């Protein structure tokens, strides 16, 4: 029938959802697990500094929200009754890869800086404002991935 | 048939439970009053869940081998 | 010598030389990935999705269980009262596999038998694609979630053996680490929401 | 209109399943091969100082 | 017939073998990794020998699950079967194989640690048993999925 | 009550004048075991292994036990109640040594005649009074009917158990004169889980009570409407009851106003009488009370799973060991059934009663430590231990 | 002839080879790993030699499992056989071969630990025999699955 | 389709639009992490040099902006009926900025760690490590210029 | 040529004839090089036990003869126009003897060096070394039995 | 002309324009990083040699300008209707300067670092380093000359 | 002596390569080529392991 909409085109659109959720979950888990090691490592020496030091665990939870937003927007453009050309499937694969690898890199950075920042926080109380600034600079990577995915998502659905 | 079978058995068991609250012995009073009443409840609920789902079934057996005797 | 790297480089050499041969001969459309996706049976994709969902969820649960369990037994020689306190670290790793059970229960209701004609239609190919990637998504998310919660549970067991006022504050990180598997469950149930059965 | 005469869509499914099962077997045997014994608990040493 | 081709028994015959290859390969890791810690413990305190052989028994139940699925799947393959039955047999074998392979590894590592740490601190027998029961239901979950999936093997297929 | 109290005290020592956890555990702990161990035959062996320790208590409590036989002796009434409830449950599941009983008249009737090898079906000539009907025995779709029953049984029993454990929180808060814990924690927590997971149980019980063929309406999927209650609100695939569309939206909207009504009424009553010790603790209590509703109600599917696997291993052990000897008329077959019965009895007493009765006992223990006592048991206390 | 193609006896000869290859490769690991520990602990206690020879004998029973399966497969090959027979023969080879390989790893590691442990504590030897029986049935399960497959290879084959 | 505009053409621009943001994020993440580890380990004894030593993190966040600019300029050139020439130009323009930004991120991370750890012991080293981090950042700018000069030709004089 | 015996059918018989001597030579080489270093380390202190220690090398030499037997039995059944059935059977027989002899050679070397190093400090370990070397010699004998049974059929009503 | 100018032709050209800026940016990164670690270890004790030791970082940044020259000159010869010969010449002109600049940047990184670290305790060694950095610099010139000499033949007698 | 005995291993392959070379031809069969490939592999991969030992 339609030469621009072949029947294998949903495969790439679902691969977009898979990439967007799995790699964002991986980035959030690397940011959460590597940061919590330092948070509990400082707990034997100074236990009173733990409730302030849960910033990177909350910084890395927003990454799964980025991947979740992009996945639930891609999975609402998929239907077995609608047309769904290959251009739309290539766009959804590109959306998924952008969000996933941006959130994976940002989660690695939040994990490294949160570990070494919380462990070197029991010695210097003044080091906390410099941790939060580097953690803000490490979280905008996933936001860039989400912006590119939202533009490609509204660009291929037409 | 009769979904009201479950409700009738429920009335009988809930009458035998309130009758045992004022008949339990005085010595180990809370052990008699909680073991005996709460085992009638679970013994009732398992019978009621098993008697339902066979009241109006959606699926029949097949039994393809079945000697014609 | 890195023999597996030698296998990787041999595979890459053969792939590049083969594709370059097909270009220069004039038959570059013979490597047709789109025709592979229409001639392959949808039951293959659906059953690989179900099997890899439950297998990967169970693998992540088991990985997290031995990571937290080894440290919890080691930290209980000197403090044996951490054992029943830190049991919920293992409970969070083991509900990862119950999500895989739930997904395999939902998706196996759609494995009906299709007809010889009306087999490779749009709806059946869609159902195969959706079940395959939904199974992979929830299984991979549950593997990652199980390993992360296992690491945090081992660290919480060490911290509970140190000072008992610390386990309330390290339990917060296991709550953050466990929402990842539930988000994987939600996206798996949403990717296969509009997919029909195999009529 | 067929896929191939030798790389048909039935040989390729058998090879995909064989490759997956070989991958799982190789990873499992790599876990099996890194298995040690802790020989220090199974013997004893004199040490006449102690 | 294109609905029941001739390579359709392959996905049964390699799904029946995968149920017993992968679960015995996990039972071997569990048995060896636990029995080494048993033989190291009982040089000093040998009165704990027949009490510490619980993780060897518990790792031997996973091979029984693989044996049960291999017996059930072998009873349903023939020459003229369809691809539907063939891929259901593959899915059952792969499910119980991946579930028995990781439960065996976890039983091995946790049982090794528990047998070594029950010599000192005799209260850590109950903790070992409570962790090992939660690593045994994972192969149970694969058994349950394999049975739930085998329930629809040959019922309306032609 | 001593062994049951020793089981509940391994988890924690209760608060002073708190509701004891060891009093409901006398019945619920051997009965959640029974659902996972539903065999009339194995429960008989477990009662007989329990009465050889109860009928001589005086001989054993004046001798040394040794760490396995000690736990066998101090938990002998537990094993007695577990065996008796296994007899009752296996009578309702209708299997004795993986064989049925045939002690009433069935509610299914086969056709009048057939050729040898035809896929006939039954005709539903009534209902069966107690237990599963014995006409589901071979039938080649026994696991298709038999585990829709066993999956819904687990959800109903888990819901009733958790909603009975949760009223103990109200009974504690009404003893210690804590009327802010009723209005701040109990009422939104009650309207959360009864408006989501109690609605599911009403939908399971109501669907059993409606004849969906005599009426001419398609039977809806309860799991499908459960998913579409949250992930696609408003729409209905198949109408279950005549005003279903308004009730889904009302119950979704009620369960979302309980998220600001929890985590916010309890701290502000502290402030207008926030501090951080109350606000953050209440945020953790709210996002841990939620997300344990779904996890705790899904954790009760092990009741279905362990029962299915127990029945499947007990059915495969019959058809692989003692069924072989039934086709050996002769002189060699008298010796053959002796050895095969000895192997059958050894494996059904060692593998199938002991080390699956130990597995099914430690999953009923988890449902009491985790899914039951995370709703009323407050935790830390001081044990008595006098001089 | 679309059911007996020309390449059909490839999988049968591969399975007939694979049985004896992987069971001998597991038996060799068990024999070697046990014999290094036997020859190391009997330079001081030479009167434990015929008592410690048990794990080498249990490693040598696995090769008899592989030999039985490969002989029974070899007496069913033929030029004009079906694909179904070939797939059943390959599955019956791989099951016994890889399960015997797993049991051979287990017997080798537990024999090497337990023989060295039984020279310090004389009471450990019955514990080693108890663990080595649980490793020996891992090959017997694969033997059962292979024979049960092999009985179905030619029953309704046209 | 057309013989010059096949259906699989916007695949290539889909790999070019993604790789401009995949590989610059890896470079920015390596640079930020490798610098911030050195910033935290130095400011234990010198907490007043905390805001002066965060210029390696600022130098490494411009790389992600380079990739973001390229990915939003490629995206408003993608279409359903475009040519293979346009997809080839978009693939090359993505890969140039991506791999050049990855290289600039590695250089900024290594030299920022070495220069932040050394500048607490010598206050006249800080301008010398600014001067190297300009040479480590113009590599990504060269990739940006090549990507923009390619992108200015993906639609000119096509058919 | 024809359908049932094509022209690539003697390829499998030549791989099967080659691989029978090759992997058994690898097994004999490991068992000779591994057990023979333990001989040259033992017989410096105890020279008169030299010829009692050659027995692992004689055990390794027999494995190379099994592959020789199978390779000369396969080679006198090659032909230009043999069936694929014969090529498959000859390949399986060669692989069986080869990989069984490889496993037996690994076991003979690893037991033999430790046995020679142990049976000189203790003159009662010689019998145990002979016994464990008998249990690893019969593995190549099992491979030989399987390949002789495979090569035994190989021409029965092959047409 | 589908025979001489097929549709897949500028693909090769599009990875001659990318590759020249990619690999010349890798070596220019390494020579910036590896020697930049040396200077920061050197100018802690002697900060007066900071603008003297900055020479091996400037000589590593000329390589990226070589890559930029080749990438600009290849980019203004891409086209939709060009031959295979043009794309082949552009692929060769990219790879020559790219991999030559990669090797030259490795050489500038390794010998620049050691000369910086040795030029503190021996001031006469700075002139001997620059004679070695010139021989590492002229490898990129040789790659650049072969790349510019190929590019003059890309559309010479092409029909 | 062991340096002399390792040089004898290479003369085996020299003999086989001289004898295979005088059976080449432009129009030989696949049977001859498969047999020559097998003979070459048989002497080479055995001389390899013999030389290692």
């Amino acid at each position: 029938s339609n030469i621009y909409a072949p029947l294998y085109a949903p495969f790439f659109g679902f691969a977009g959802c898979a990439a967007a959720m799995v790699l964002s979950c991986l980035g959030a888990a690397i940011g959460t697990a590597k940061s919590g090691i330092g948070i509990a490592g400082i707990g034997t020496f100074k236990p009173e500094l733990i409730m302030k030091s849960l910033i990177p665990v909350v910084m890395s939870g927003i990454l799964a929200i980025y991947g979740l937003v992009v996945a639930v927007l891609i999975a609402g453009n998929l239907s077995p009754t609608e047309d769904y050309t290959l251009f739309n499937g290539f766009m959804h694969l590109s959306c998924g890869l952008c969000v996933g690898f941006a959130c994976l890199s940002s989660g690695y950075a939040i994990g490294m800086v949160g570990d070494v920042g919380v462990r070197k926080y029991m010695h210097q109380p003044r080091l906390f404002v410099g941790i939060v600034l580097i953690l803000i600079f490490s979280e905008v990577l996933g936001l860039y991935g989400m912006i590119v995915a939202l533009i490609l998502n509204t660009r291929g659905s037409e | 048939s009769s979904f009201y079978t479950v409700v009738g058995v429920f009335i009988v068991v809930s009458a035998m439970s309130v009758l045992f609250w004022i008949m339990a012995p005085k010595n180990n009073q809370a052990v008699w009053r909680s073991t005996v009443i709460l085992t009638l409840a679970m013994m009732f609920l398992m019978w009621a869940i098993t008697f339902l789902c066979q009241l109006h079934p959606l699926v029949a057996p097949r039994r393809s081998d079945l000697r014609p005797e | 010598f890195s023999f597996s790297h030698f296998l990787y480089y041999l595979v890459l050499i053969v792939v590049i030389v083969y594709g370059l041969y097909k270009l220069f001969t004039g038959h570059g459309s013979d490597i047709n990935f789109g025709k592979f996706l229409l001639r392959t049976s949808p039951y293959m994709w659906a059953n690989l999705g179900i099997a890899l969902c439950v297998g990967l969820s169970v693998v992540g649960a088991a990985w997290g269980i031995f990571i937290t369990g080894s440290s919890m037994i080691g930290a209980g020689v000197r403090a044996p009262r951490i054992t029943t306190k830190n049991l919920i670290s293992i409970i969070f790793c083991e509900v990862v596999a119950i999500y895989g059970l739930i997904i395999a229960i939902v998706f196996s209701s759609k494995l009906t038998v299709a007809t010889a004609e009306n087999m490779y239609s749009k709806s059946n190919l869609y159902t195969g694609y959706s079940l395959f990637w939904a199974g992979i998504t929830v299984g991979a998310s549950n593997l990652i979630c199980g390993i992360a919660v296992g690491i945090t549970g081992a660290t919480a067991a060490i911290s509970d053996a140190a000072d008992s006022a610390l386990f309330v504050k390290i339990l917060v990180i296991e709550i953050f680490g466990s929402i990842l598997g539930l988000l994987g469950l939600i996206v798996g149930l949403l990717m296969a929401g509009k997919a029909s059965e195999f009529q | 209109d067929i896929l191939s005469s030798i790389w048909t869509e039935g040989l390729l499914m058998c090879l995909i399943v064989s490759a997956l099962l070989l991958f799982i077997l190789i990873v499992a045997l790599s876990w099996i091969s890194n298995l040690d014994i802790t020989y220090g608990a199974l013997e004893k040493s004199t040490n006449p100082i102690k | 017939t294109e609905l029941c081709p001739v390579y359709a028994p392959f996905f049964g015959a390699i799904g029946c073998a995968s149920a017993i290859i992968f679960t015995s390969l996990g039972a071997a890791y569990g048995t060896a990794k636990s029995g080494v810690g048993i033989c190291a413990t009982c040089v000093l305190r040998p009165d704990l020998l027949f009490k510490n052989i619980v993780p060897v028994i518990m790792a031997g139940i996973i091979a029984i699950y693989g044996l049960v699925v291999s017996v059930l799947v072998c009873y349903s393959l023939g020459q003229k079967q369809a691809l539907y039955t063939g891929f259901i047999q593959l899915g059952a074998g792969l499910s119980v194989g991946l579930s028995g392979l990781a439960a065996g590894f976890a039983i091995g590592i946790v049982g090794d640690a528990g047998v070594r740490g029950s010599s000192q601190q005799p209260r850590l027998f109950v903790g070992m048993i409570l962790i090992l029961i939660f690593a045994e239901v994972l192969g149970l979950y694969g058994l349950i999925v394999a049975l739930l999936l085998n329930s629809r093997a040959t019922q309306d297929v032609v | 009550t001593a062994g049951f109290q020793s089981i509940c005290d391994c988890y924690g020592i209760a608060q002073y004048r708190e509701i004891n956890a060891g009093l409901p555990t006398i019945v619920t702990f051997p009965f959640m075991f029974a659902i996972m161990f539903g065999d009339m035959g194995h429960g008989f062996l477990m009662t007989l292994a329990a009465l050889s320790l109860v009928l001589n208590e005086k001989k054993i409590n004046k001798m040394k036990r040794g760490e396995i036989f000690d736990m066998a002796f101090t938990g002998r009434y537990i094993i007695l109640l577990m065996g008796v409830f296994s007899m009752y449950t296996g009578f309702l599941y209708n299997d004795i040594f993986s064989k049925t009983m045939t002690i009433f008249k069935s509610g299914w009737k086969w056709p009048d005649h057939w050729k040898k090898g035809e896929s006939i079906t039954a005709t539903s000539v009534g209902t069966y009074p107690i237990g599963l009907d014995w006409a589901w025995h071979g039938t080649e779709n026994a696991l298709l009917f038999s585990n829709s029953y066993k999956m819904k049984l687990s959800i109903l029993m888990g819901f009733i158990h958790m909603t009975y454990s949760y009223f103990f929180s109200l009974a504690n808060h009404l003893y210690f004169n804590s009327m802010i814990d009723i209005i701040g924690n109990f009422i939104p927590g009650l309207l959360f889980m009864q408006g989501i997971f109690g609605y599911l149980s009403v939908c399971i019980v109501y669907k059993w009570a409606v004849d969906w063929v005599k009426d001419g309406k398609p039977a809806p999927g309860l799991l499908n409407m459960l998913i579409n209650m949250f992930l696609s609100p408003g729409t209905i695939d198949d109408e279950l009851y005549p005003h279903q569309a308004k009730v889904q939206v009302f119950l979704l909207l009620m369960a979302l106003v309980c998220i600001p009504w929890l985590l916010l009424v309890k701290p502000l009553h502290f402030k207008f009488t926030d501090f951080g010790d109350i606000m953050i603790h209440q945020v953790i209590h709210t996002i841990e009370f939620c997300l344990n509703c779904v996890s705790h109600t899904a954790s009760y599917l092990r009741l279905w799973a362990l029962s299915l696997a127990h029945a499947q291993l007990s059915s495969v052990l019959w058809t692989m060991t003692i069924q072989i000897a039934f086709g050996f008329r002769g002189f060699v077959g008298v010796f053959m059934t002796v050895a095969l019965f000895a192997m059958w009895f050894a494996l059904t007493c060692a593998v199938l009663v002991l080390m699956e009765g130990t597995s099914a006992m430690l999953h009923s223990l988890r449902l009491h430590w985790v899914e039951s006592m995370s709703k009323f048991f407050v935790g830390e206390g001081l044990p008595y231990e006098p001089f």
